[PDB]
RNA sequence: CUGGUCCACCCGUGACGCUGAGGCGCGAAAGCGUGGGGAGCAAACCGGAUUAGAUACCCGGGUAGUCCACGCCCUAAACGAUGCGCGCUAGGUCUCUGGGUCUCCUGGGGGCCGAAGCUAACGCGUUAAGCGCGCCGCCUGGGGAGUACGGCCGCAAGGC
RNA sequence: AGCGCCGGCCAACUCCGUGCCAGCAGCCGCGGUAAUACGGAGGGCGCGAGCGUUACCCGGAUUCACUGGGCGUAAAGGGCGUGUAGGCGGCCUGGGGCGUCCCAUGUGAAAGACCACGGCUCAACCGUGGGGGAGCGUGGGAUACGCUCAGGCUAGACGG
């Protein structure tokens, strides 16, 4: 399922602006930026990809997070293919260790899916109608992926756990796996299943993320190939 | 420097709560028998006799817990505490009726006696007394 | 001397019956079925929070209290325990059954432990032959505690070991009716008792 | 179930335009008299919510101080900051010696014997904490050769 | 004319070290003695305002003194309110000054932000207030009072 | 059969009287016209031929901190150097055996204390027995560390 040729894609960046923490994850120091080495990497996937496939073998739920530019819409795909929750735009403070009211967004989202859903009635002021298409919308933004987040995960597996300290915080707090994909300026201890490479290059991020998805199809029965590795 | 003893009780000290691999001492006989308890004891996985520059020195290889869950995954320490007794500016002796226990015998007490260093225990065993060196749970 | 007073607002204030009458104490009359609640004006007011002081304080008094017996004398078996070997609340229980005159009402030559002191004080105890009139002392294991001679042709003992005849003694005792003579085999147990006292809030309140 | 005392109750104080305006504090601790204790600290508006509110967060925080025939295995001595509290081991017939907050603590944990003192800041609070982190150190010796 | 200090080479001595009660020296300003100097400035002081008052602030004047030489005084928010020496425990950034193979690597300083850890908190953090050892100084409720008595010092003020 | 006490600490509360008065008070504090805090009364709590008070010792007081504290801002770093005495001191080999550790032995009176048993009816009181030390004298032994003496080293320190 892994590779050899993904050092085609990332081998890891940012110029010493490092946690001496990952330096047991560095090769070399070469042109101004910390190089990754991979056969540390291939080990990691090894425990990773372990995790991953022994998690949904027995029914897990896989909370994928990506917030940032480089990460937001491939994070919607991947997670949406394995038909797993992801958090697309915002994270909301307490969304894990204030999940039962959080989730309590959810259920007013399922009422404007109903409402909204022709007809209960319309014919109600249109000011207080269209001011609802905006709190539905609005929903939608956020609330996406979490509504089928039903009941806290069995693990996360995030893009950028510095960009995402919030949510590995809470994980942490509830005895969630933490497993992430990490470059050279994070935190190693925080990460229970750690993927050191870079999580900035489309490139990379895609690679290690939707191909980590086939891995989850093939844990719940049946493969697919096809996901988009747009250019 | 004034107590290469305790500058070596201090050095692993500091070296486990950072969780480094090991940790390099300035070499000497009365040291490798201190470290030739700790690691019988199972504080230490052991040491080497290595070079530094030139100089002989002392690689103390840790140990440490395992990985633990919550926030805050740093495991727990193997050796907890490692206290100078004697000292000197005071130096302490206990004959073999006064050697104390360390933390109800789940930990350990150096000395130096006259029939070489010794734990608690051992010094019991062999009915002597000595030097208190340290304390080590 | 000891608490010569009114003995059923003891119980009253303590909240549990301490049978300190005999008879009186198992009949609807006695003043703790009646009205369980302090003496004084504010008994039937409803009680606050008390503390932790007052409930060691209280557990201590009701240990007192059953025996009839003067705090400095209590203070003192309870000292005695303390410096003992080992487990204090069992020592101090088991020294206090050790009295002569609470030895006279558990073999029932006495109906009550205010009846059974005057028992003693009156003479109508011996220990193993010889009268003894003092009802501090400390019986030990082997004894034999009789009725004096004089004192067998007596209504009192007559008609209370009456009512022992229907009555099986502690097993730490023994008693042999119409003899009119028990003996102390051993300072009881822990469980021996069900006193309704936890001693353990005793030492806890002398600890302080 | 587990076993509720409470330690301390007390009222708080902010102020604004007006005069004072109260809160109040509940230090709770809840155990099973067999090994398993907590402690939570509630705040609330009314007296009987934060009683409430802090059993709850007492039950989500708790210890397993492995007791050895009702004594704790070896002494211990925390700090938690200006506030600390000694623990030794005790014989059976000794009782608990504490003052009432680590007994509180101690005697819902199921400790039946053991020597306290506490030590600087006698501050309820962080010594009721420090009891705790006290506690939460304790070793066997199938913990620590298994560590070794 | 003279001190300290850093760096390169690793050449010499072979533990010759650290701290340090006493002692001795240095010690901002102000002040003191004897001469000298005196533009500006300016305690005191005089005047003009302001004000209920204005022995002030504001204004116009102005003597010590501020300056020099020598001899005293020895105080301070004399502060980083942080004694000295040594060893150990992530890094990032800026700067001064050395050395190299001149990305940078490496020393010795000066700042900022922060790991672990410390702290009552504020905050400290390889320039520790962290982890350790040595030695010294010092604290033990506020006011009385840094006063009194005594002693030592000083020309005095006054200092210890 | 009495004495103290019933606002919190701290165990025990109501009515009257008084109205910043009279008074209470170990500390925090009570009394200004509805006082569980003053005075009496009822009731209640604690002890009991006693109960209270004053004085003093130890404790709580890790508040002189050996066990077992501190000094940036809470009281606390000497204004700074230099240096006497003194305290303390790197790596390796050996000689001694001062410290230190061990073994043996002498001393450590009786009484007291503690444990067992017994005599005064119990107890207090008292008899009989048992068990110990530390400290010092002496004899034997150990030599890791501290000490000393001797020899070697170069990591501290100093010099070129
Ligand atoms: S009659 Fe009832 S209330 Fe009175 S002393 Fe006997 S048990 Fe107690
Ligand atoms: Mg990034
Ligand atoms: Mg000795
Ligand atoms: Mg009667
Ligand atoms: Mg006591
Ligand atoms: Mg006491
Ligand atoms: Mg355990
Ligand atoms: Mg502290
Ligand atoms: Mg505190
Ligand atoms: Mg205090
Ligand atoms: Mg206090
Ligand atoms: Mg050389
Ligand atoms: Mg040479
Ligand atoms: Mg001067
Ligand atoms: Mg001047
Ligand atoms: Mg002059
Ligand atoms: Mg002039
Ligand atoms: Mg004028
Ligand atoms: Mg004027
Ligand atoms: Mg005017
Ligand atoms: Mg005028
Ligand atoms: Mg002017
Ligand atoms: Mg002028
Ligand atoms: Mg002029
Ligand atoms: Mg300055
Ligand atoms: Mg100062
Ligand atoms: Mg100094
Ligand atoms: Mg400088
Ligand atoms: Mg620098
Ligand atoms: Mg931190
Ligand atoms: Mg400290
Ligand atoms: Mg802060
Ligand atoms: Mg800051
Ligand atoms: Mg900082
Ligand atoms: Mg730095
Ligand atoms: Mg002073
Ligand atoms: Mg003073
Ligand atoms: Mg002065
Ligand atoms: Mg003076
Ligand atoms: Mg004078
Ligand atoms: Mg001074
Ligand atoms: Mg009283
Ligand atoms: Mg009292
Ligand atoms: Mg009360
Ligand atoms: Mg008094
Ligand atoms: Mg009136
Ligand atoms: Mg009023
Ligand atoms: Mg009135
Ligand atoms: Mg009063
Ligand atoms: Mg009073
Ligand atoms: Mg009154
Ligand atoms: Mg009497
Ligand atoms: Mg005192
Ligand atoms: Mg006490
Ligand atoms: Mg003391
Ligand atoms: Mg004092
Ligand atoms: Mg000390
Ligand atoms: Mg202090
Ligand atoms: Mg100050
Ligand atoms: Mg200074
Ligand atoms: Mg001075
Ligand atoms: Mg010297
Ligand atoms: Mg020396
Ligand atoms: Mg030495
Ligand atoms: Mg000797
Ligand atoms: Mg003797
Ligand atoms: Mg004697
Ligand atoms: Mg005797
Ligand atoms: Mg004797």
């Amino acid at each position: 399922v892994k590779e050899l040729l993904e050092a085609g894609v990332h081998f890891g960046h940012e110029r010493k602006r490092w946690n001496p923490k990952f330096a047991r994850y560095i090769y070399a120091e070469r042109n101004g930026i910390h190089i990754i080495d991979l056969q540390k990497t291939m080990e990691e996937l090894e425990r990773t990809f372990r995790f991953i496939e022994d998690l949904a073998m027995r029914g897990g739920t896989i909370l994928f997070v990506g917030t940032k530019k480089q990460a937001q819409d491939i994070v919607r795909m991947e997670a949406e293919r394995a038909g797993m929750p992801y958090v697309n735009q915002r994270w909301l403070g307490g969304m894990l260790t204030n999940f039962k009211t959080i989730s309590q967004r959810v259920h007013r989202l399922e009422e404007l899916e109903a409402l909204f859903a022709s007809p209960e009635i319309e014919e109600r002021p249109k000011k207080e109608q269209v001011r609802l298409k905006h709190e539905l919308e609005r929903l939608q933004k956020y609330l996406s992926g979490f509504r089928l987040l039903k009941r806290l995960p069995d693990a996360i597996f995030v893009v950028d756990p510095t960009k995402e300290a919030i949510a590995v915080r809470e994980a942490r707090k509830l005895f969630i796996p933490v497993i992430a994909l990490a470059d050279t300026d994070s935190d190693p201890d925080l990460v229970d299943y750690i993927i050191p490479g870079n999580d900035d290059a489309i490139r990379s991020i895609q690679l290690i993320l939707s191909r980590a998805v086939d891995l989850i199809i093939q844990a719940r029965g049946g493969v697919v190939e096809p996901s988009p590795s747009y250019a | 420097l004034t107590d290469p003893i305790a500058d070596m009780l201090t050095r692993i000290r500091n070296a486990t709560r950072v969780y480094k691999e090991s940790t390099d001492v300035p070499a000497s006989r009365f040291k490798e028998e201190i470290l030739r308890i700790l690691a019988r004891e199972g504080f230490i996985k052991g040491y080497e006799r290595v070079d530094v520059d030139g100089k002989p020195y002392l690689r103390v290889y840790l140990k440490y817990g395992p990985r633990r869950q919550g926030p805050d995954p740093r495991p727990e320490q193997v050796i907890h505490h490692i206290r100078r007794i004697s000292k000197p500016g005071r130096r302490v002796y206990v004959g073999v009726k006064e050697i104390p226990r360390v933390r109800r015998g789940l930990g350990i007490a150096i000395l130096s006696t006259s029939k070489g260093v010794l734990t608690d225990r051992e010094a019991r065993k062999l009915g002597v007394g000595g030097e208190l060196i340290c304390e080590v749970w | 001397g000891r608490y010569i007073g009114p003995v059923c607002r003891l119980c009253r204030r303590e909240g549990v019956k301490l049978y300190l009458k005999g008879e009186r104490c198992y009949s609807p009359k006695c003043a703790m079925e009646r009205r369980p609640y302090p003496p004084g004006q504010h008994g039937q007011k409803r009680a606050r929070r008390p503390s932790d002081y007052a409930v060691r304080l209280r557990e201590k008094q009701k240990l007192r209290r059953i025996y009839g017996i003067s705090e400095r004398q209590f203070r003192n078996l309870f000292e005695e325990a303390s410096k003992k070997k080992g487990v204090t609340g069992s020592v101090f229980l088991g020294l206090l059954e050790s009295r002569l005159d609470n030895v006279v009402y558990r073999l029932g030559f006495a109906v009550s432990r205010r009846q059974a002191r005057q028992l003693v004080r009156h003479g109508h105890i011996t220990v193993n032959g010889r009268r003894v009139d003092l009802p501090s002392y400390r019986v030990r294991p082997g004894d034999e505690i009789a009725v004096a001679e004089k004192s067998r042709n007596l209504e009192l003992i007559r008609q209370n070991l009456e009512a022992m005849k229907g009555r099986k003694v502690g097993p730490w005792l023994s008693l042999d009716v119409e003899g009119m003579k028990g003996k102390f085999l051993r300072l009881p147990d822990r469980e021996d008792l069900a006193l309704p006292v936890n001693e353990q809030l005793v030492i806890e309140f002398y600890s302080r | 179930d587990f076993e509720e005392k409470m330690i301390l109750i007390r009222r708080t104080a902010r102020m604004q335009a007006g005069g004072r305006r109260f809160r109040f504090g509940a230090l709770v601790v809840v155990g099973d008299r067999q090994g398993r204790v907590g402690l939570g600290f509630g705040k609330a508006p009314e007296v009987p919510l934060a009683v409430q509110k802090a059993g709850y967060y007492a039950r989500r925080n708790m210890v397993e101080v492995p007791l050895q025939n009702g004594t704790i295995p070896h002494e211990i001595e925390v700090e938690f900051g200006a506030s600390k509290i000694v623990l030794k081991p005790a014989a059976p017939g000794t009782g608990v010696i504490a003052g009432a907050v680590p007994r509180a603590i101690l005697e819902l944990a199921g400790v039946t014997d053991i020597l306290t003192k506490e030590l600087g800041s006698r501050n309820p609070i962080n010594i009721a904490y420090a009891t705790m982190e006290a506690l939460r150190q304790l070793r066997t010796k199938a913990d620590v050769e298994r560590l070794r």
